[PDB]
């Protein structure tokens, strides 16, 4: 019946310390359609987050992008927090820059 | 969106002709032909869907391009006289609504085999003493003209078919409240056949 | 021909009144489409229903309304009638394969008022002895006169049964007073038989004229009988000499 | 290059029995350009790409009228579906539909599409011939007979070979500066010392358009898609795409691995190595 | 441009 979301956390441009960028959280491959996605900065939820309109892929699973402006540093940690009926707890995946 | 031509078609019996339907749509869902007889609802004839498609039934054959449909009518007969309606469904609209052209109103002038033009006086069955004049049996050529006398009534021509004897007949009727009214002169306005019979 | 059933077939009413038209789709069809055919113009889409709900529209007037009932039957209501509402109103139901099948129509005539509505007089005129001698045929003429408006259906009945062979009636009735806007009408028809058939005293000929007139949902405030929907006839028996 | 157009519908019932929600979104390749959402007081089709804004109000109304009507009809279709599967009014269900057209290099129609799923699984699909259906089960076979009686395939074929390719060609001209542009990927290789006498090599592709790309790792000539982590092509947000691929190598030293990348924007396939 | 569904196009 239900498919769990595949999550990627990445920047729009190659992360360069002190340079404006976009923090992305791509949620894909899930079903049904209701999903909650949050970006975090040092454990704490980011507020000004936009997203593209929900669509579905050729395998019928849903997908969408969450994104916001951010300026990476050496200290600051970001992550993406995902909630979906297929997950008993929020799924958190950290932003690995040297990915 | 749908334009039919000609709006009026006047054919001799046996004279083939093609009726035109031009259409503009985002995409053709189907093009339709209907026949409508005076006082009745449109009657289904054909539906065509794609360029190059054709359908034929008796004397009618419908064909389709990307810009138009033709209804060809081969060797028409008096009974083919009617309004022919073209209508289209569009793939850019929901449901099945038709948008119609304005129709081609066809009249087929009957061939007349052995014309025997005559003018006769009929008697009212009640009496009354009212009377009527009948111009009958003239050929497909003659036209019955209206009087400017508002006390003389003159009908258009009208073809009756005695199908038992493959016999067709033209006739027009004239009458008046004026007593002095005479059938010898009832159809005076009209160019009448020189061979017209006037019984006495 | 065709399955779709429309009532009323004919309606005469006054300006400012309201009328209801009724449509049953063909059995098995779930849709109703309403069309208007005005004098001199083509059919125009008004409004569509499917399985009881409004589907699509339609250059339908705000003073016009319609519904499809759980039964699938549909009604078109026309409010605040004007003279320009005079027209044929058609409904059609759609088939699964996409064809629309049309009803026989409701002809509406709207009149300033109803005082000028008159049923026909009909008279049958026996065949010319001179035609009989010249052609071995015999033409009866029927004359339907003094009727208003033009909602008539003329039929010939020979020995109690309708006939179409050997008949032709005028496509259009004549205005008796052609300069007058609400001119009463005259209509003529011929039935032609053989001399022998006519000459048989046992053979019976009837000119029938169905007039569509007033509706009981409209008042009559004049002395002559209310010009209601009614059949007017005239007849003759065959004749030896 | 070759191009496609697709419309994506979702009709979702609400858990209980509130009005179902109907959404339509339209794509040329991976670029969204319209959206309609029935959950609104007065729903209208909206533009989602700059090049669609130029279409006049009759274009918008035709879209909107199609979608408003689908909102109504798909509600019945949902009621139909839960009847076939003996499902109750409680519980949310979904119909998803994708249809549209593929053109090839020539601008001419390669194939047409019309496929439906119910609750996330293949339900009914239009075959490649565009005249027959593939039905998943006996319930879809009920839908097939309805759609055969209604000549759905015929009309979809007419749309797909007509309207669809025509409009796709129009959108491809109007937005040519972006839709007919192919941007090559910016590629590099990262070394990840996992320490083990083992390491991960990761081949990066950034800033490409369109989305279709191929990244493979090669062991001295041979493709090894087994044991290769191949991540999903992801929107970068600025209408370009990103992808990478990783292999676990026995590095110490062991550098006989090359990354091979094919993309339209590229003149010839690239082959890259780790440069320490 | 989307396709319009004719009557009786329900699942």
């Amino acid at each position: 019946i239900q498919r769990t979301p595949k999550i990627q956390v990445y920047s729009r441009h190659p992360a360069e310390n002190g340079k404006s960028n976009f923090l992305n959280c791509y949620v894909s491959g899930f079903h049904p359609s209701d999903i909650e996605v949050d970006l975090l900065k040092n454990g704490e939820r980011i507020e000004k987050v936009e997203h593209s309109d929900l669509s579905f892929s050729k395998d019928w699973s849903f997908y969408l992008l969450y994104y916001t402006e951010f300026t990476p540093t050496e200290k600051d940690e970001y992550a993406c927090r995902v909630n979906h009926v297929t997950l008993s707890q929020p799924k958190i995946v950290k932003w690995d820059r040297d990915m | 969106q749908v334009t039919q031509s000609p709006e009026a078609l006047r054919l001799q019996e046996g004279e083939s002709s093609s009726l035109n339907c031009s259409y503009t749509v985002s995409g053709l869902r189907g093009l339709f032909w209907y026949r409508q007889d005076p006082g009745k609802g449109p009657e289904f004839l054909f539906t065509l869907y794609s360029a190059g498609e054709e359908k034929e039934k008796e004397r009618l054959k419908a064909t389709l391009t990307k810009k138009e449909s033709f209804l060809h009518i081969t060797a028409p007969k008096p009974e083919d006289s009617a309004t022919y309606l073209c209508a289209v469904q569009d793939l850019g609209t929901s449901g099945s609504r038709l948008t119609f052209g304005e129709g081609t109103q066809l009249t087929v002038n009957p061939n007349i085999q052995n014309p025997d033009p005559a003018v006769y006086q009929l008697r009212d069955s009640k009496s009354s003493d009212k009377s009527v004049c009948l111009f009958t049996d003239f050929d497909s050529q003659t036209n019955v003209s209206q009087s400017k006398d508002s006390d003389v009534y003159i009908t258009d021509k009208c073809v009756l078919d005695m199908r038992s004897m493959d016999f067709k007949s033209n006739s027009a009727v004239a009458w008046s409240n004026k007593s002095d009214f005479a059938c010898a002169n009832a159809f005076n306005n009209s160019i009448i056949p020189e061979d017209t019979f006037f019984p006495s | 021909d065709s399955g779709v059933t429309q009532t009323p077939k004919h309606l005469i009413t006054a300006t400012g009144q309201r009328v209801t038209l009724r449509c049953s789709p063909r059995s098995g069809d779930l849709s109703v489409y309403w069309y208007q055919q005005s004098l001199d113009q083509g059919l125009q889409f008004l409004i569509q229903y499917y399985n009881g709900e409004e589907r699509a529209k339609g250059n339908i007037l705000e003073r016009f309304s319609a519904q499809q009932f759980p039964d699938l039957h549909s009604e078109l209501n026309l409010s605040s009638l004007e003279l320009g509402d005079s027209a044929l109103y058609f409904c059609a139901s759609s088939a699964r394969s996409g064809e629309l099948f049309f009803g026989e129509g409701s002809r509406l005539t709207v009149l300033e008022d109803l005082k000028n509505v008159f049923p026909p007089e009909v008279a049958v005129f026996e065949p010319s002895e001179a035609e009989i001698s010249h052609t071995q045929k015999a033409t009866l003429v029927c004359l339907a006169t003094g009727f208003y408006p033009d909602h008539v259906e003329l039929s010939w009945w020979v020995n109690g049964k309708e006939v179409h062979s050997g008949v032709c009636t005028d496509p259009q009735p004549l205005k008796e007073q052609p300069a007058l806007n609400d001119s009463r009408y005259a209509l003529s028809s011929r039935l032609r038989v053989s001399a022998t058939f006519w000459q048989n005293p046992r053979n019976h000929f009837r000119c029938q004229v169905q007039f569509y007139g007033l509706s009981e949902n409209d008042e009559w405030t004049q002395d002559r009988a209310k010009p209601v929907t009614q059949i007017v006839s005239a007849e003759a028996w065959g004749r030896a000499d | 290059g070759s191009h496609s157009m697709r419309y994506f519908y979702t009709a979702m019932s609400r858990p209980g029995r509130g009005e179902p929600r109907f959404i339509a979104v339209g794509y040329v390749d991976d670029t969204q350009f319209v959206r309609f959402d029935s959950d609104a007081a007065s729903p209208r089709t909206e533009p989602r790409a700059p090049w669609i804004e130029q279409e006049g109000p009759e274009y918008w109304d035709r879209n909107t009228q199609i979608f408003k009507t689908n909102t109504q009809t798909y509600r019945e279709s949902l009621r139909n579906l839960r009847g076939y599967y003996n499902q109750s009014e409680a519980g949310s269900h979904i119909i998803q539909r994708m249809y549209g057209c593929d053109l090839g290099p020539d601008g001419r129609l390669l194939r047409g599409h019309d496929q439906s799923a119910y609750d996330g699984k293949d339900y009914i699909a239009l075959n490649e011939d565009l005249s027959s259906w593939t039905a998943a089960d006996t319930a879809a076979q009920i839908t097939q007979r309805k759609w055969e009686a209604a000549r759905v395939a015929e009309q979809l074929r007419a749309y797909l070979e007509g309207l669809c390719v025509e409009w796709l060609r129009r959108y491809l001209e109007n937005g040519k500066e972006t839709l007919q542009r192919a941007d090559p990927p910016k590629t590099h290789v990262t070394h990840h010392p996992v320490s083990d006498h083992e390491a991960t090599l990761r081949c990066w592709a950034l800033g490409f358009y369109p989305a279709e790309i191929t990244l493979t790792w090669q062991r001295d000539g041979e493709d090894q898609t087994q044991d290769t982590e191949l991540v999903e092509t992801r929107p970068a947000g600025d209408r370009t795409f990103q992808k990478w691929a990783a292999v676990v190598v026995p590095s110490g030293e062991e550098q006989r691995y090359t990354c091979h990348v094919q993309h339209e924007g590229l003149p010839k396939p690239l082959t890259l190595r780790w440069e320490p | 441009h989307p396709v319009g569904e004719a009557d009786y196009f329900e699942y």
